[PDB]
RNA sequence: CACUAGGGUAACCGGUGACUGGGGCUAAGUCGUAACAAGGUAGCCGUACCGGAAGGUGCGGCUGGAAC
RNA sequence: GCAGUAAACGAUGAUUACUAGGAGUUUGCUCAAGCUUCACAGCGAAAGCGUUAAGUAAUCCACCUGGGGAG
RNA sequence: UACCGUAAGAAACAGCAUCGGCUAACUCCUGCCAGCAGCGAUACGGAGGAUGCGAGCGUUAUCCGGAUUUAUUGGGUUUAAAGGGUGCGUAGGUUGUUCGGUAAGUCAGCGGUGGAGCGCUCAACGUUCAGCCUGCCGUUGAAACUGC
RNA sequence: UCCCAUUAGCUUGUUGGUGAGGUAACGGCUCACAAGGCGACGAUGGGUAGGGGAACUGAGAGGUUUAUCCCCCACACUGGUACUGAGACACGGACCAGACUCCUACGGGAGGCAGCAGUGAGGAAUAUUGGUCAAUGGGCGAGAGCCUGAACCAGCCAAG
C-alpha cells in the first residue's frame, strides 16, 4: 500500500457507489479518528471496532436516505507525492461552508470549523461532502 | 486508418532508401 | 552584552585535511513552484584544534572571522560520535 | 506528468515567431526598387503589381503595391510597411503611398488616408 | 556633513518641500537618512514638523540650510539654549506667543 | 468637443422626445435617411440616446461608467449623470434646455457656493448652492425661463427666488429621474 | 614582473570557390497507373536484391483485410 | 562471432487496493487460481472498455504540444 | 480681475453584404478589394444618405489576457500527437501496523526589518492619514502528521 | 539570482598546516611541508544579460520590461603603472604604450563631443549654438558675497 487514507477513502467511495449498506476496513488510528469525525458530523450511520489478531477492522454502517447517500464526494488532499500543509488564517472551506474538511492539527485531528475556532493549523487530509 | 497516412511515411522512405544505394558502392 | 554569530549543526564529512574539517549539513524544504519537499545539503569549511573528528560526527559550529582562503567557520561541541 | 517529473524537468515554453521578420521589429522600413513585375493570384485570375526591393536591413522582399495606377519604377526609393496578401504566396509587405517616391493615387475621394491622397 | 534640508517634491508651479535629514553628498531629491516633516510656500505657509527628532538631530550636529534654519526658528525647535539647564530647572512657555 | 449639429434628427431617431417639444416629433417622425435589429443595436441606441440627452462623449461617458462601478452600478451611474452643473442648471429652470444651461454655465454666468464655476461637468455634491452671477441678474434671456416657467416639480431642488440661488438636498433615486433610460442595458453592454 | 610589438603552430567564429546534389511552392507540358472497392496481383511493417517512374520479388510479422 | 531492427501490437508500462451479472474452458478441489466473448454502475467524442477496465483511487518511470521540411 | 463689439476667427477621420452599429443610384464586369466566411458585386470606383469616434481618426510594429496553446492551482498518451522491444538494476522518488524519545519539515505566540480627507475654478494630477506588510531574521512554546 | 550535457571531469598557490612579510584590516594577499579541494543538488567550458523597487498587465497563479523616477554596481578613445589626497574606475590631473584625427614649417606640438547646447552622417524616427541663479540643493568664504548647462523656467515637437 502507499496511501491508507486514499485507500479508505476509496474503499468508502465504491461501497456508496455500489450501493452497499456496509463497508469494512483494515483498521489504523489515523482512520479511527476520521470515521469517528464522520459519525459525529453526520455523514455516517455508525461504525463498530473489531481488534483482532490483526491491527483490527472497521465497520462502518452508511446512510441513506428514505435511495440517496449522505455521501457525495470524498476527494483526498494531502498525498504522499505532494504533501499539503495550511495555517488557520489560510484554511479552506469546502462546498463554500457545507462541506467539511478533515484536519490534523497538533492539538488533534478536527474539521476546518473546530481548527479555525482554536486558531491552529496542520495537514489537510481530505475533502468530505 | 484512413490508410492515406501510412502512404507518405512509406513514399518518403523508398527515397531514403533509394538515394543510398546510389552511392554504396561508388567510392 | 555582545551580538550573536550564526551557528550550524552539521556531519562531518572529511577529515583528511590537517586542523580542519568539513561539514555537512542537510534539511528537506518545499519546491517553489510544484510546493513539493526536496532535500538540500551544503558544505561547509570549519577550523579543529585537534584531529579529533573521524568520519560522521553530529557537531555545532559557529560563525568566524576568515581564518584561510576557504574557512570561516570553528568547531563548537560533538554531540555524538 | 508526476511531481517528480515535473521538478527534476519542468515545462518548456516556445516563442511565437513574428510575422514580419524583415522588418527587424520596426514599424516601417526604407528600400529601393530593384525590380518592378507582375503576378498571378494563386481562384482570381487577376494581374497584381509587385516590387522587389532590397530594405537597408540586409535583406530583399517582395513588397505589394495597393492601388490603382503606380507611378514607381526600377531603383525607386520606397517605404515598406507590414501586411500580406491572401491569394498571394511569396509577397508579405505592403508599400506606403505618397510616402518618398511612391505617389499618392489620383482621383481618389474616398478612403484617402490609406492611399495618400490629399483632401480635394 | 549631515544636513537639514527641503527636496522639492511637487508640481510645476507648485513647490512642496520634504524635511529629511540627509548628507551634504546625496542628490537635492535622492538619498535620505531620515523624514522628518515637510513644508509648502504656497499657503499662507503650512509647515509640519516633528518636534523630537528635529531637536535630536539638531543636537547631535546636523547642519541646517537657511530655509531649514528659519523653519526650525518658527515652531520653537531652537530652544536648546533653554534646554541647556543654563543655571535653572524649569521649563519656559514661550509658545502662547 | 460638442455635437453643435442637427438635434431633430436624434430626435426623431430615438422616438422619444430628449430635446424637449417640437412639430417634428409628431409630424414626420421616423429615424433619418431616405432609407429610413440586434441586442447590439437596442444596446448601442439606448448609450447613445444617454449620451445626446446629457451632452457626453464617450471617454466621459466610460469614465463616468467606471467611477460609478467603483463607487446598483446601473442605478448610481444614472444619478452621476444628473449630478451635473449643465443638468442642475437646466432642471433649476433657470434655463431653457440643456445645451442653453451648458453655454450658460461655460460663460461667466454661473457661480457655485459664491465662486464662479464654469466647467460645465463639475459634479454637484449634495447640500451645495449654485446660483447666478450677481453681475448677471438681469439679462433679458436670464429671467423668462425660470420667472413664469415656475415647473418645480422635482422633490430635491430648493428654489428660493427671493435669492435666485438653488440647494440640492440629495442624489434622487433612479425612479424619480423622468429619463427613459434601461441602465441595465447600458451596464450590460458596457460588462 | 608585464602593456605592447614579432615569428610559428594550433583552435573557434566567419566569407568566397571550377564543379556537384536535396527540399518547398507555382505552373502543369510529358510518361505510365502505385494507393482508395477483393482498386482489378489484399494492404501495411522490417530487411535484402533489382528497375525510366510510381514500384517488383524473396523471407518473417500484423489486420489498421476480404472473402470464405 | 557481429549487428540491435519490426504492424518487436492488446497499436493499451510496472505495482497495490476496491466495485454487477450471464455463456464456456483448463488445473488444483462446491471453492480458488488462469484462459475468451455478451454485458450494471461508471468511463468515452464515438466505435467501444467493463473484475484480464479504457471504472474508483495512491507511488514511480517513459512520452506528446498543428502539418510538411524530417527522423 | 475689469472694460468695447462682434457669432464674429475655429471639424476631421474611419466604415455601411455576415460576424457589427450603418443603404438607394450610377461605373466596371478586367481594373480591384479583403481579418475570416470570400465578393469577381445590398463587398470594386464615384455620387447621395447612414453609423462610429471626435482635435482626432485610421495603417504598421512590439507586449499581455482570453489560450487550459506547458495545464502545481489547471491537459493528456487503444483508434486524433503521445507507453521505451522486454527485463535486471545504480543514483533518486515513495513507504503496512504499533510503543516511546527528539524537534529537521509542520503549527502557534512575541519582537526587529522592509478608503477617508485637503489643494489644483473641475479633472488628470499634487498631498496627508487611516490602512497591508501576508517577504526575511531573531526568540519562545505545541507534538496530530512527514522525517530521524 | 539566464540558456547549452550536439558543454563530464576541473584545478597545481589549487586545499590545508608552520613561519615571515605586507595591508586600515583577516586572508595564498605574497614568499620559503602535506598533499588536497570542487563536481549529475551540474564543477569546468561556451553564448547572452548591468541588478532591484518601480511601471505595464493577469480573479489568482503570475508574467513582461527597466520609457520617466529612486537605490546599488561598472565606466570616461583602448590598455598598464601609479601619484596627490580623509577618500580615486581620478568626468573638465599625470607618465608610457597603441588606433585615429588636427596644426606646423618640418625643428616641433595638440584632441577623445558616454556634461549642456549647434552641425553632419546612420535611421521609420526624437527639439534652442535660449534666460536666471529669483526658489531648492551644492562648493568656497567671519560675513557681505562669488560660482553653479545641477536646478528653476521659457522655446520646439499630434501629443501621452
Ligand atoms: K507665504
Ligand atoms: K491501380
Ligand atoms: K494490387
Ligand atoms: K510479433
Ligand atoms: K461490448
Ligand atoms: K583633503
Ligand atoms: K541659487
Ligand atoms: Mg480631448
Ligand atoms: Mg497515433
Ligand atoms: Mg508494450
Amino acid at each position: 500500500m502507499t496511501d491508507p487514507i486514499a485507500d479508505y477513502l476509496t474503499r468508502l467511495r465504491n461501497a456508496i457507489m455500489a450501493g452497499h449498506r456496509v463497508v469494512s476496513v483494515p483498521a489504523s488510528n489515523i482512520k479511527k479518528e476520521i470515521t469517528k469525525i464522520l459519525f459525529d458530523k453526520g455523514y455516517i450511520l455508525n461504525y463498530k471496532f473489531e481488534e483482532n489478531d490483526s491491527q483490527g477492522i472497521i465497520k462502518v454502517a452508511l446512510k441513506y436516505d428514505l435511495k440517496v447517500n449522505a455521501i457525495k464526494k470524498l476527494k483526498r488532499v494531502s498525498r504522499p507525492g505532494l504533501r499539503k500543509y495550511v495555517g488557520y488564517r489560510d484554511m479552506p472551506r469546502v462546498l463554500n461552508g457545507l462541506g467539511i474538511a478533515i484536519v490534523s492539527t497538533p492539538r488533534g485531528v478536527m474539521t476546518d470549523k473546530e481548527a479555525r475556532e482554536l486558531k491552529v493549523g496542520g495537514e489537510v487530509l481530505c475533502y468530505v461532502y | 486508418p484512413n490508410g492515406k497516412k501510412r502512404k507518405r511515411h512509406k513514399m518518403a522512405t523508398h527515397k531514403r532508401k533509394k538515394r543510398l544505394k546510389k552511392n554504396r558502392h561508388k567510392k | 552584552e555582545r551580538n550573536l554569530r550564526k551557528e550550524r549543526v552539521g556531519v562531518v564529512s572529511s577529515n583528511k585535511m590537517d586542523k580542519t574539517i568539513t561539514v555537512a549539513v542537510k534539511w528537506k524544504e518545499k519546491h517553489p513552484i510544484y510546493g513539493k519537499f526536496v532535500n538540500k545539503t551544503k558544505k561547509y569549511h570549519a577550523h579543529d584544534e585537534k584531529n579529533e573528528c573521524g568520519i560522521g560526527d553530529t557537531v555545532r559550529i559557529m560563525e568566524t572571522r576568515p581564518l584561510s582562503r576557504t574557512k570561516r567557520w570553528r568547531l563548537t561541541e560533538i554531540i555524538e560520535r | 506528468p508526476t511531481i517528480q517529473q515535473l521538478v527534476r524537468k519542468g515545462r518548456e515554453s516556445f516563442a511565437d515567431k513574428s510575422k514580419s521578420p524583415a522588418l527587424n521589429s520596426c514599424p516601417q522600413r526604407r528600400g529601393v526598387c530593384v525590380r518592378v513585375y507582375t503576378t498571378t493570384p494563386k481562384p482570381n485570375s487577376a494581374m497584381r503589381k509587385v516590387a522587389r526591393v532590397r530594405l537597408t536591413n540586409s535583406k530583399e522582399v517582395n513588397a505589394y503595391i495597393p492601388g490603382e495606377g503606380h507611378n514607381l519604377q526600377e531603383h525607386s526609393i520606397v517605404l515598406v510597411r507590414g501586411g500580406r496578401v491572401k491569394d498571394l504566396p511569396g509577397v508579405r509587405y505592403h508599400i506606403v503611398r505618397g510616402t518618398l517616391d511612391t505617389a499618392g493615387v489620383n482621383g481618389r475621394t474616398q478612403r484617402r488616408s490609406k492611399y495618400g491622397a490629399k483632401r480635394p | 556633513a549631515t544636513k537639514i534640508r527641503l527636496q522639492r517634491h511637487g508640481r510645476k508651479g507648485y513647490a512642496f518641500y520634504k524635511i529629511v535629514v540627509a548628507d551634504s553628498r546625496a542628490p537635492r531629491d535622492g538619498k535620505f537618512i531620515e523624514r522628518i516633516g515637510s513644508y509648502n510656500p504656497n499657503t499662507n505657509a503650512t509647515i509640519d514638523l516633528n518636534f523630537e527628532r528635529a531637536l535630536y538631530w539638531i543636537g547631535v550636529g546636523a547642519q541646517p540650510t537657511d530655509t531649514a534654519r528659519n523653519i526650525l526658528s518658527r515652531e520653537g525647535v531652537l530652544m536648546m539654549k533653554h534646554l541647556l539647564g543654563g543655571v535653572k530647572k524649569g521649563a519656559f512657555d514661550q509658545a502662547a506667543a | 468637443a460638442r455635437y453643435t449639429g442637427p438635434k431633430s434628427k436624434i430626435a426623431r431617431k430615438f422616438g422619444d422626445p430628449i430635446f424637449g417639444a417640437d412639430k417634428v416629433l409628431s409630424k414626420k417622425n421616423y429615424p433619418p435617411g431616405q432609407h429610413g435589429t440586434s441586442e447590439y443595436g437596442l444596446q448601442l441606441r439606448e448609450k447613445q440616446k444617454a449620451k445626446y440627452t446629457y451632452g457626453v462623449l464617450e471617454k466621459q461617458f466610460r469614465h463616468l461608467f467606471h467611477r460609478a462601478q467603483r463607487a446598483v452600478t446601473g442605478e448610481l451611474l444614472i444619478q452621476f449623470l444628473e449630478a451635473r452643473l449643465d443638468n442642475v442648471v437646466f432642471r433649476l429652470g433657470i434655463a431653457p434646455t440643456r445645451s442653453a444651461a451648458r453655454q450658460l454655465v461655460s460663460h461667466r454666468h454661473i457661480t457655485v457656493d459664491g465662486s464662479v464655476v464654469n466647467i460645465p461637468s463639475y459634479s454637484v455634491k449634495p447640500g451645495q448652492v449654485i446660483g447666478v452671477r450677481e453681475r448677471s441678474k438681469s439679462l433679458e434671456v436670464i429671467a423668462d425661463a425660470l420667472t413664469g416657467f415656475n415647473h418645480s416639480k422635482y422633490p430635491w431642488m430648493e428654489w428660493d427666488q427671493s435669492s435666485l440661488s438653488g440647494k440640492l438636498l440629495h442624489m434622487p433615486d433612479r425612479t424619480d429621474i423622468p429619463e427613459n433610460i434601461k441602465e441595465q442595458l447600458i451596464v450590460e453592454l458596457y460588462s
